[PDB]
DNA sequence: AGCAATAAAGTTTCCTTCCTCCTTGCCGATAACGAGATCAACTTGTTTGCGGCG
DNA sequence: CGCCGCAAACAAGTTGTAGAGCTTATCGGCAAGGAGGAAGGAAACTTTATTGCT
């Protein structure tokens, strides 16, 4: 790209181009971690944004080294990236590191494990608090077509169950028992009957009935405990 | 005879000179076309043979083609061609599950095709 | 329900464009603890 | 998966003869089991000549084998599965009978079907000098260019011909192929 | 093990297999072509659409026989579609001709 | 479903890496060169406004300076996609076709009327299909239901998904990042790499280990694309829609 | 509860009842038959020999 | 510890033991294999071995 | 038995409300280390097509 | 023309057999915010129960 000014471009992009090579070496050990460390492609394209940042808006008053202030953005860009595919939380991920230096830290201070007790003194805050920390953090997803181990015999995809099912029989029922109020109900008084058929069939309004009326929805109270009295005659499982 | 279901072609003037086709449409031209319809526009023919694996995928239908081998490679050179079956075979019908063009639904769907004759 | 007979075509863009209902902007799903999209 | 029955007859010109597969030996398949429920190519004879038994088209159950193997036919013609000419389907006049049943067939049926899955059931199982007579009869050699060889007996001089021992009555017994210029004692 | 009615897949809706979770048994290639090769089509209709995938069959069939009623409502596979939308996600304009 | 709109083209594989490509197939260009255009190795002609130089001429950007210094204005040939797309848009049906089948009758040698057969057929599949080459490209694409791809958790709240979100995503975030670099009319190679980046997220999408070496999870393991929902024994033909689990039956 | 009754209302269902057999593989068409139910005290099918 | 937990528990080698009958441990754990890592595959490998 | 009144009790709303927390974006201060590979695959195999490849 | 090289691509069926992880290691302060959050409570509003009059 290119600038108003032109020499401006020209030692711009010079230097731009000239410490590419810093946004490999010092990304060249940024290595092992999430797949995109093995891609390393993403880290160079974000590395040379970066540096376009930075270079755009160079402190030269300070005396600092160019180098010195774009490394800073470069490290940016970079931990942008990694932060944009995660998505848990950071702080998390803080505490996360601090157990990790604790627990090792400490483990060498005894030379022996899992005595947690430790853990609730040298990180004295409480112990309910790593407790669940180890919940929100120690615990990463999984993918579902692992195959079911001694040969593919199955995947996860066969093993799996649900709790939100469909019945066939009870909304049968309900509606069996829909007609039977409108059944009970038909005997009685007749805004109350069309109150609770309106509020109960089509899924409409209760209290705009208690408005039509104005009587303060007390002959409605007493009548709709009838109405459970007059439903209480009769015998249904399904309990 | 489903090894032969094709020949290729010797004179020309219905289609191209030697295109690949079947034999049962050379047939049919010819005994649509070298009748009075004209003493000779349409052309002769050698005849061919194939070998199986391949003539199934050599078909009308893509379907079946597309079923078990190289269903890729079929659904390419279909799909360019804006091409199209018609649900005759049998897998046609139990892949849809309608059914079958024959046996004890061979009556309903002859119904059916004298009712796509019939609109 | 009823129907003939199959085709196939190409995908014009347009055909995309009837077809959705709306168009998708950024990686995520969902939160990480609210199990909500 | 294509494959059915779609008309009754198709009305169809002719197709090929069987004539039995003796080879090397004795009889390995009868004519009559070749011809069991077939459908005659054409109005066919006897021996004694000008005997008409279908009007182009029968089913040749064992009454006819049994009728015709009292007399010495060893050729015939069927309305073959190659030779019907139905479009996008077949007559069931040139598939003859349906084993499992017994008879004519009727129309709506799927064949290769049965044809593929009927062959590879058993395949499982299935990997699983001089020319010297032995009895008489007659000789019988076709398609021959030969000659009287300088000793007075006979050499082929055309690799066309082959041997035989036809019997007395004239089917063959046996059939087994000469070299060109062979030495023969006969 | 036996099963009459019972859970089913979620992505395709057909049911499982494993006595473990009330499994049902699976139905080949070969035994079609069998069937075939009698002709009964009205099988498979059922073999394929109620006892698979189609759930508004499954639904009323169940409704007609406890009334009594042995009779028979054909409908699509939801299994089919779901090829289709895979097609057109590839880029492409399948569809169907209507009667 | 939905759908993506893209900053710029691609093209597709199934029509490409296959056997005979329609794509080049058409042209009479061969493989190589256009691997070279797509993966941004080579310019080449598009239309030289001299006569000079000639079109589908292959230009290393070395060669091709000596060409721009030369004249600068009076051609045209770039890199990728779009040259691609205005190519296949320029040429005219008819004109290929008439003159094929009369050059035809001068010397039907076999591998030769093989060809000229091969090209005047997808002419006439062109035409007579109502399709378009210029519909080859991609520029927009669907997006396909959680349903069939979906997410949910585990008994300890753990999650099980679809890698295809995955890829979704990587295709997402590049083409993000790519405005927000146009934004900028940054310098071009970060561009270049940005749509090889692009393209490759692409079609890997489709198809994995085809083209260029798969992408894995941390297992080293594939993450499977769409295609293996339709192939092999796996494949809805002969696992799922073909073969059936059944109730109402025992053993 | 498992009622006299329901044994013999299913007694009254069966009669008449066919119903459908399978081994694996199925090879040829008649790797599957076709049969008329006889109910028995086990857990463990009959079958007729000579199939 | 993570790679030693791990082929003690995720190995194709490390399995149960067959706890129905003493013969039954002892040949298992007297049983040969060319399998697994640095070894061989049932559909590619053929007759000769 | 039908109808209302007073009093009490429990609310659902619901709305603010001010504490506290929590999360989305940015920008910064010493100087320089090295172009990856990294822990794998074991080569099935016969047939068939197509690009060379003369 | 007739090699040669190279690459592609299928490899029985249905049962079951038990359980899954991680080589990891991923600023760091500020701000402003915007959502949430809880408090304890006010308050329509609603709901019960106990005596009055047709
Ligand atoms: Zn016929």
């Amino acid at each position: 790209n290119s600038l108003y000014t032109a020499e401006g471009v020209m030692d711009k992009h010079s230097l731009w181009q000239r410490y590419v090579p810093l946004v490999r070496h010092e990304a060249l050990r940024l290595q092992v971690r999430l797949p995109a460390s093995v891609e390393l492609d993403d880290l160079l394209q974000a590395g040379g944004i970066g540096l376009l940042n930075a270079v755009e808006r160079y402190d030269a008053l300070q005396g600092t080294a160019f180098t010195t202030y774009a490394v800073q953005r470069i490290r940016g860009a970079m931990l942008d990236e990694l932060r944009s595919r995660d998505w848990v939380p950071r702080s998390v991920r803080r505490n996360a590191r601090e157990v990790a230096q604790a627990i090792g830290q400490l483990e060498q201070e005894l030379g022996r494990n899992a005595t947690e007790t430790e853990v609730a003194e040298r990180l004295g805050i409480d112990i309910a608090d790593y407790r669940q920390m180890l919940l929100d953090t120690n615990n990463s997803q999984l993918f579902s077509y692992d195959e079911w181990r001694e040969e593919h015999g199955d995947s996860i995809e066969l093993v799996t169950d649900d709790h939100q099912r469909e019945n066939p029989l009870q909304q049968l029922l309900d509606s069996n028992l829909r007609q039977r109020v409108m059944e009970a109900i038909e005997t009685l008084p007749e805004r109350e009957k069309l109150v609770l058929t309106l509020y109960y069939q089509e899924e409409l309004n209760l209290k705009e009935i208690g408005a039509v009326l104005e009587v303060g929805e007390s002959r409605v109270s007493q009548l709709h405990s009838q109405a459970i009295k007059r439903l209480r005659t009769k015998l249904g499982k399904l309990l | 005879r489903q090894m032969l279901r094709k020949a290729t072609i010797v004179n020309a003037g219905s289609s191209d000179f030697l295109e690949g086709e079947q034999v049962e449409y050379s047939r049919v031209k010819i005994a649509n076309r070298e009748l009075e319809a004209n003493g000779k526009v349409g052309a002769t023919y050698s005849r061919d043979l194939l070998g199986i694996t391949k003539a199934s995928l050599a078909t009308e239908s893509f379907i079946s083609a597309a079923s078990f081998q190289e269903t890729t490679r079929v659904l390419t050179e279909a799909a360019v061609a804006g091409k199209r079956d018609e649900l005759r075979g049998l897998k046609e019908n139990v892949i849809v599950g309608r059914l079958i063009p024959a046996g004890t639904g061979y009556a309903y769907h002859q119904d059916r095709m004298r009712r796509r004759a019939a609109g | 329900e009823e129907f003939d007979a199959i085709k196939i075509a190409l995908a014009s863009p347009d055909m995309i464009r009837s077809w959705s209902f709306g168009e998708v902007k950024k990686p995520e799903t969902i939160n990480y603890r609210t199990f909500k999209p | 998966q294509d494959l059915v029955v779609t008309e009754d007859d198709c009305g169809t010109h002719e197709g090929i003869m069987m004539t039995p597969v003796i080879e090397g030996g004795d009889v390995k398949e009868p004519l009559r089991d070749r011809v069991l429920g077939r459908v005659t190519a054409e109005d066919v004879l006897k021996p004694g000549t000008a005997d008409i038994l279908v009007p182009r088209n029968t089913l040749l159950h064992e009454q006819w084998c049994d009728l015709l193997e009292e007399n010495s036919v060893d050729a015939v013609k069927v309305r073959s599965v190659v030779s019907c000419d139905t479009d996008f389907g077949v007559c069931a006049h040139c598939y003859g009978r349906d084993l499992a049943r017994g008879h004519i067939i009727n129309k709506g049926e799927a064949i290769g079907v049965i044809a593929a899955q009927s062959i590879g059931e058993p395949g499982t199982q299935l990997t699983m000098s001089s020319i010297q007579v032995k009895n008489k009869g007659s000789i019988k050699l076709s398609n021959v260019k030969s000659v009287v060889n300088s000793s007075g007996k006979l050499v082929i001089t055309s690799r066309n011909t082959e041997l035989k021992l036809i019997d007395e009555f004239g089917r063959t017994k046996e059939s087994y192929k000469v070299p060109y210029g062979a030495v023969l004692a006969k | 093990h036996a099963r009459s009615t019972g859970s089913y897949s979620l992505v395709t809706q057909q049911p499982l297999g494993g006595k473990a979770q009330f499994g049902g048994q699976r139905f080949g290639e070969m035994e079609v072509w069998a069937l075939e090769a009698y002709g009964a089509a009205y099988t498979l209709q059922e073999m394929l659409t109620v006892k698979s995938d189609d759930v508004n069959g499954r639904t009323k069939m169940y409704k007609n026989i406890v009334d009594g009623n042995h009779q028979m409502e054909p409908g699509m596979p939801e299994s089919f579609n779901v090829l289709l939308k895979e097609i057109r996600s590839l880029g492409i304009n399948i569809e169907l001709e209507d009667e | 479903m939905g759908h993506i709109e893209l900053a710029s083209p691609t093209a597709h594989i199934w029509f490409l890496k296959s056997l005979p490509s329609r794509i080049g197939l058409l042209l009479d260009m061969p493989l190589r060169d256009i691997e070279r255009v797509l993966y941004f190795e080579s310019y080449v002609v598009i239309e030289g406004g001299m006569t000079n130089l000639e079109r589908q001429q292959i230009l290393t950007e070395e060669q091709y300076l000596d060409a721009l210094e030369e004249f600068g204005d009076e051609f045209d040939a770039k890199m990728g996609a779009e040259a691609i797309q205005a190519l296949l848009k320029s040429m005219d049906l008819e004109q290929e076709c008439e003159q094929l089948r009369e050059e035809l009758n001068e010397t039907n040698s076999e591998t030769k009327r093989k060809k000229l057969t091969k090209r005047i057929k997808l002419l006439e599949a062109f035409v007579q299909s109502g399709n378009k080459p210029e519909w080859m490209i991609l520029t927009v694409l669907p997006v396909l239901p959680p349903d069939l791809r979906p997410l949910v958790p585990l008994d300890g709240g753990r999650f099980a998904t679809s890698d295809l979100n995955d890829l979704y995503r990587r295709v997402i975030n590049r083409n993000n990042r790519l405005k927000r670099l146009l934004d900028l009319a940054a310098p071009d190679i970060i561009v270049r790499n940005e749509k090889r980046m692009l393209q490759e997220a692409v079609d890997a999408l489709l198809d994995n280990g085809r083209r260029g070496r798969a992408i894995t999870g941390s297992n080293k393991r594939p993450l499977k694309s769409l295609a293996d929902m339709i192939k092999g024994k796996q494949g809805r033909f002969r696992q799922n829609l073909l073969g059936k689990r059944v109730d109402y039956s025992g053993r | 509860r498992e009622e006299a009754v329901v044994w013999d209302i299913l007694d009254e269902v069966i009669r008449e009842h066919p119903v459908l057999l399978n081994r694996a593989p199925t090879l040829h068409r008649l790797g599957i038959q076709a049969f008329e139910p006889v109910l028995i005290e086990g857990k463990a099918i009959q079958l007729h020999p000579l199939v | 510890s993570a790679a030693v937990k791990e082929f003690f528990g995720s190995s194709q080698l490390s399995q149960f033991m067959d706890q129905n009958n003493p013969l039954s441990e002892i040949t298992h754990k007297r049983r040969i294999s060319a399998l697994g890592p640095g070894g061989l595959t049932r559909e590619r490998a053929g007759f000769e071995v």
